[PDB]
């Protein structure tokens, strides 16, 4: 499976934000964002990675900080926090 | 579904079309006047799409009969908000919402 980090994280971010706005559903959220942020973890081995990571590598971390600290305090208002940024890197996509 | 009174007129004559990207200030408050949300806070203009059904259907006929320029206070019933569901820890259920939506250009 060859696909781009700015094409995996468009189409994903966008099926994360349907299920969780859409369908109320916080769990299957997780389930399609978890992935995504492991790949990252891994590292960029092509150039288009390494620029992809170099533009929005930050914003996502945080992004994935404020998902943890919702799973800690129950607080709808952290897991928003991340919507805030996932927004954010999402328009740029685009 | 949703009442529209202004609050500050708009030139009129530019209403948005679809495909269009509405560039806007909103501050959202329940039925009694509690705040929720107000992009004026984070002092960052929002930004989104018309009929690509990217909103709430209260803001989808609410803000097509906006014109440039116009700022307007938006009554929408729960049908045209978030219903019986609301939004857990947000917005709880059959809320009338009001939004304090001003719009500021299409690009
Ligand atoms: C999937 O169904 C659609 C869901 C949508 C859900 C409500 C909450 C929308 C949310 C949005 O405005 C954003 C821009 C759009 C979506 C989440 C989806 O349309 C999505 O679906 C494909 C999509 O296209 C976007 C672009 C995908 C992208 C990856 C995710 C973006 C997430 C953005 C989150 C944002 C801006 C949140 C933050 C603001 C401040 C922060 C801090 S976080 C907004 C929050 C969410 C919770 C509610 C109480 C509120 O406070 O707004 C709010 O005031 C509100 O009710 N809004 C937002 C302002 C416009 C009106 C209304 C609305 O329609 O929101 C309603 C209409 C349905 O047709």
């Amino acid at each position: 499976v060859a696909i781009l980090w700015h094409e995996m994280w468009h189409e994903g971010l966008e099926e994360a934000s349907r299920l969780y706005f859409g369908e109320r559903n916080v769990k299957g959220m997780f389930e399609v964002l978890e992935p995504l942020h492991a790949m990252m973890e891994r590292g960029p081995q092509t150039l288009k990675e390494t620029s992809f990571n170099q533009a929005y590598g930050r914003d996502l971390m945080e992004a994935q900080e404020w998902c943890r600290k919702y799973m800690k305090s129950g607080n709808v208002k952290d897991l928003t926090q991340a919507w805030d940024l996932y927004y954010h890197v999402f328009r740029r996509i685009s | 579904g949703v009442q529209v009174e202004t609050i500050s007129p708009g030139d009129g004559r530019t209403f948005p079309k679809r495909g269009q990207t509405c560039v806007v200030h909103y501050t959202g408050m329940l039925e009694d006047g509690k705040k929720f949300d107000s992009s004026r806070d984070r002092n960052k203009p929002f930004k989104f799409m018309l009929g690509k059904q990217e909103v709430i259907r209260g803001w989808e006929e609410g803000v097509a009969q906006m014109s440039v320029g116009q700022r307007a206070k938006l009554t929408i019933s729960p049908d045209y908000a978030y219903g019986a569901t609301g939004h857990p820890g947000i917005i709880p259920p059959h809320a009338t919402l009001v939004f304090d939506v001003e719009l500021l250009k299409l690009e």
